[PDB]
């Protein structure tokens, strides 16, 4: 399974959890920042990898990292 | 003058069955050892 | 809105249109399936040694003429029977080493994929590592000896051919 | 002067010395 | 145990194969005000009947961009998708939404599972987590 | 005080120091075992048909070469062939014979010794006359085609001897 963390410079813009075609991502509460909100990835076992959520971070640098591990079935992406 | 391999060497006789060993008769077994090896299960 | 609403004559696999097949008439004919259900690897009731032993007779005994016809030892007719019988031979010991390792490899524990106790391929019958290996056994004697077979006949082609044109009857 | 059939043979059964001890320290090893 | 009319589709090569069986298959349902047709995330056009719908599929991304799918490409949007994860013992478990409401929106409940309070510039470097088994973002402290 | 109580390299048979057995290098190291149960006999899963036919056709093939070097027809090269391959058809058939009957004799109700139901011989794993059946006719079939694929081999020295020297690509 790949590794998602989310660092305190989020903002809780919510656009990485948008971006996630596999839904590991969603928004807790948090009051670290002044929208109230920073993402989570629970549903870990879930990422692929492809790092949309990167993608659609405006923070520099990223509030949220994914870094790729142990590769399983669901991670490959594999129908088969 | 060569119409077939030939051995102008001492014990002419050891690349006649030494080459099929190495090369078309061990290595299938070989390969089927390290495939087992490679796909036993914990 | 059309999307099966009219009969075609492609239908889903086995009825249910989110498996990943179609029923063509390729694979889902009367004339297809009648001949695919009734070949030794699918003819229901049979012992996995019978089953091999057809399919390694069938096999074993057309082996033997591509390196007879084209082999290094073409030019002659006895070198060429026996070099096509030791690459029937050959490509038999090689295959069974192959269907003994993947039984030994794929039936460990539950295995994956299609020998799964949960897997519905309708396609690979043979779940038991039992059947795998009498399969194994049965491919190599069939195999063996219809390439033994093809070769004897291809050693006597003078006299079958002089018996089937009624030479011995002089 | 050329080497004999005997000279042969003892270099075959003296390489199963290093034969068998490079089989020893690959299964020391661990694979 | 799923309630819904399976959408009327042709089949198609795209679909459940042995893994589906012998791994994991997901489903996902709908509720649709009108038969109509959609894009399947396996290739082809099918028809969601009126009501509730039910379709298996082989990932749990083609369950979510077929469920992007239905809440951008209609109008009215279908927004009351569930997904289901069915195990080859029958089992079927609820994954989306996780909590019920939908992750793009903020729960009380949820729970942090990813955050780490740094800012990435200040991971722990790589020479002293060395023969230890943790790599630098799986840690605790801030250097 | 010394009797297990130091850490040797032989060690009590499966732990147990009351059993007639030691755990010495030759029957319980690494080597040893990877090479010993991966043997046809002891290989795990095989059905008794595909280990027999392995141990047939390994010992059928070298059957054959005693009596072609050593036997009566020496002299000459093809009935030095037929008298090995004839040996090892007859040592092949009295041996089956011998599995044969020690199934018949023994399998009678519990069975007495190491086939007895509550028998612990790791070393002695066909337990059910049908293993030794299937046995018999594997061993049976794949010695009876080894020796005669040793005979082939033997007979054909002259072509064999003429492909792997490359004298047939002229
Ligand atoms: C200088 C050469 C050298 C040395 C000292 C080592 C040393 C080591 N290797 Mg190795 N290795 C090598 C070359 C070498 N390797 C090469 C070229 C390859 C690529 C094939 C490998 C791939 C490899 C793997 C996958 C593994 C090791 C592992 C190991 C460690 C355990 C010992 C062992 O199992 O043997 C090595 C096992 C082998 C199978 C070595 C391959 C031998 C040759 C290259 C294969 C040729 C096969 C050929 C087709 C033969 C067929 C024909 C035949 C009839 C002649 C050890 C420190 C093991 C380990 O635990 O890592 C810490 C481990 O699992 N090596
Ligand atoms: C590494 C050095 C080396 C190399 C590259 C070769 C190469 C060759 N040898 Mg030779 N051999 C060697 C060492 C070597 N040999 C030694 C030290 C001996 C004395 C025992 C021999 C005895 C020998 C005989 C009797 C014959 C050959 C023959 C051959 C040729 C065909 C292959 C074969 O049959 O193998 C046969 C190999 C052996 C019988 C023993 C090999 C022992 C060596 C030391 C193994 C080396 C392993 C290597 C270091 C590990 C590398 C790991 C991997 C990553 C590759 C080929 C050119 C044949 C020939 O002459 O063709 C016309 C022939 O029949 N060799
Ligand atoms: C080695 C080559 C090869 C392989 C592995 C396949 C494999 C396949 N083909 Mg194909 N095909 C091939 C060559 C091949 N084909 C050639 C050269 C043509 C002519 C262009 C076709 C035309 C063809 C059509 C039209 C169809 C297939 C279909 C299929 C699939 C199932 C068919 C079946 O059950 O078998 C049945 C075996 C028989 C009926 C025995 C045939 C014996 C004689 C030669 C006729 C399968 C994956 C079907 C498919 O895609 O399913 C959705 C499909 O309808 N094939
Ligand atoms: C590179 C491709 C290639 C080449 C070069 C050959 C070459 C050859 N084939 Mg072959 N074949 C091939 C591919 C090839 N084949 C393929 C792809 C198949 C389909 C699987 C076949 C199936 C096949 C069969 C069935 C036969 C050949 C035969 C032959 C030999 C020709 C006849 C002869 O020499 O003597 C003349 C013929 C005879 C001396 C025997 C006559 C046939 C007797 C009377 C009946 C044979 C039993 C019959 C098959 C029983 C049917 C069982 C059941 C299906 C009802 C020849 C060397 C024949 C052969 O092997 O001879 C021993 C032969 O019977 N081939
Ligand atoms: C595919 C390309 C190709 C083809 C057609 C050939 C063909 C040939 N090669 Mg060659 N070769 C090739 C690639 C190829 N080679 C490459 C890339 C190399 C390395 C550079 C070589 C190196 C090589 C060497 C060293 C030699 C050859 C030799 C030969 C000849 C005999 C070998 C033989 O019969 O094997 C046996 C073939 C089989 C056992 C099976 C053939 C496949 C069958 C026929 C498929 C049938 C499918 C069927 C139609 C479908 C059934 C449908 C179903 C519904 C019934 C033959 C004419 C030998 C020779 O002496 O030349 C005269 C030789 O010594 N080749
Ligand atoms: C037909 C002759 C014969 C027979 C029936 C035996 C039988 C036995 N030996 Mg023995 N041995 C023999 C010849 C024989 N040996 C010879 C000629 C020597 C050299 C002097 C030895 C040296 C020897 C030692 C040092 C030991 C045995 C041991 C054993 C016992 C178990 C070994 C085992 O599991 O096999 C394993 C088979 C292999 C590892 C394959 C060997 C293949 C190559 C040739 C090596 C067993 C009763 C062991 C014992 O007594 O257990 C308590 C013991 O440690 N043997
Ligand atoms: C009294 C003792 C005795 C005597 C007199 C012989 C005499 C003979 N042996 Mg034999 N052998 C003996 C004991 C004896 N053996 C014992 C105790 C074993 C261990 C079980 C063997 C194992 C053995 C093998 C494996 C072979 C012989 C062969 C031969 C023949 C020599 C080669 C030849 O003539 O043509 C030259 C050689 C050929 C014409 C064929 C070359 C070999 C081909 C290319 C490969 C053979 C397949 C190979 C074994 C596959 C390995 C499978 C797997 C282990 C990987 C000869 C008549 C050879 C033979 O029988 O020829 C048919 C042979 O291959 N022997
Ligand atoms: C060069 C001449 C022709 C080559 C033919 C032989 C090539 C090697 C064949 C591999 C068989 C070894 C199987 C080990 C079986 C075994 O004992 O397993 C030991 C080990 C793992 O064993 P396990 O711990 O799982 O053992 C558990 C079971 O055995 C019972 O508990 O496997 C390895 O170490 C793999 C690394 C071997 C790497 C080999 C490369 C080294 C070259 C050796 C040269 C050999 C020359 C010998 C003749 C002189
Ligand atoms: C699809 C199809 C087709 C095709 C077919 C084919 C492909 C064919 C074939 C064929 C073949 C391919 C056949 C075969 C065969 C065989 C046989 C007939 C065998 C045999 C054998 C034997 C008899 C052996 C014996 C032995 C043994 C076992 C032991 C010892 C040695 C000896 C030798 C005695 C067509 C289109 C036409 C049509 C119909 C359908
Ligand atoms: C312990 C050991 C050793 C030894 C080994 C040995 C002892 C060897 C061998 C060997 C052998 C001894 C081998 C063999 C073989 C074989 C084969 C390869 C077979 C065959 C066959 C066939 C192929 C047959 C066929 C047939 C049939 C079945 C039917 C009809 C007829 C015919 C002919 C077709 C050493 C020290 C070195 C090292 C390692 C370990
Ligand atoms: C005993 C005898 C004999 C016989 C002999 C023979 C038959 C042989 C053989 C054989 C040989 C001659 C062999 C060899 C060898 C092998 C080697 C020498 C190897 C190697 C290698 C290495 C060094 C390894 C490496 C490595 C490592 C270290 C680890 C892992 C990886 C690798 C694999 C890379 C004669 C009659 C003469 C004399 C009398 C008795
Ligand atoms: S890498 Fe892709 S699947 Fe993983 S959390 Fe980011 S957007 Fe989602
Ligand atoms: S996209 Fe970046 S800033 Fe926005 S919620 Fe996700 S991690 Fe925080």
């Amino acid at each position: 399974s790949h590794s998602v963390k989310i660092y305190d410079t989020c903002i809780g813009c919510t656009q990485c959890v948008r971006a996630c075609p596999t839904d590991v991502l969603e928004m807790v509460p948090w009051d670290g920042c002044r929208a109230g909100q920073i993402a989570a990835s629970p549903r870990t076992e879930d990422c692929v990898g492809c790092k949309r959520c990167e993608t659609a971070c405006p923070t520099d640098f990223l509030s949220i990292r994914v870094y790729l591990g142990a590769e399983t079935s669901r991670s490959m992406g594999l129908a088969y | 003058d060569a119409t077939q391999l030939e051995g102008a060497y001492a014990a002419a006789w050891l690349p006649w069955i030494m080459i099929p060993m190495i090369t078309y008769i061990l290595p299938f077994p070989i390969f089927a050892i390290a495939f087992l090896w490679i796909e036993r299960e914990g | 809105s059309d999307a099966y609403i009219s009969d075609d004559p492609i239908q889903p696999y086995q009825g249910n249109p989110q498996l990943g097949n179609l029923a063509t008439p390729i694979n889902s004919s009367n004339l297809a399936k009648a001949f695919i259900n009734n070949l030794p690897a699918y003819r229901p009731g049979l012992t996995p040694f019978l089953r091999g032993l057809e399919i390694g007779m069938a096999h074993g005994y057309f082996l033997v003429g591509p390196e007879v016809v084209f082999g290094p030892l073409k030019e002659g007719s006895h070198g060429a029977n026996l070099s096509g019988l030791i690459t029937a031979i050959y490509i038999t010991v090689s295959a069974c080493l192959g269907i003994s390792i993947f039984a030994l490899a794929t039936f460990q524990g539950d295995p994956r994929g299609t020998y799964n106790s949960h897997s519905r391929d309708r396609l690979r019958p043979l779940r038991k590592k039992e059947d795998w290996y009498q399969l194994s056994g049965g491919i190599l004697m069939g195999s063996l000896g219809g390439a033994i077979f093809a070769y004897a006949l291809l050693e006597n082609f003078e006299l079958l051919d002089s018996i089937l044109r009624g030479a011995v009857n002089v | 002067m050329a080497l004999s059939d005997s000279q042969i043979f003892l270099a075959l059964a003296l390489a199963l010395i290093p034969g068998f001890l490079a089989l020893r320290l690959a299964t020391e090893l661990y694979k | 145990a799923l309630t819904g009319s399976m959408p009327k589709f042709g089949g198609s090569t795209g679909g459940l194969l042995t893994a589906a069986f012998v791994e994991e298959r997901y489903a996902i349902t709908w509720t649709s005000s009108k038969e109509q047709v959609f894009e399947m995330p396996t290739g082809g056009a099918a028809t969601m009947n009126e009501g509730e719908n039910l379709l298996e599929l082989a990932r749990k991304e083609q369950c979510l961009a077929l469920g992007a799918q239905l809440r951008t490409k209609f109008k009215p949007k279908i927004t009351d998708y569930k997904i289901y994860r069915i195990f080859p013992n029958g089992e079927t478990t609820f994954i989306h939404p996780a909590d019920g409401v939908f992750p793009e929106k903020v729960n009380e409940g949820r729970g942090y599972s990813g955050k780490k309070d740094r800012r990435i510039g200040e991971n722990p470097n790589p020479a002293t987590i060395k023969f230890s088994g943790q790599n630098t973002f799986e840690t605790d402290m801030k250097s």
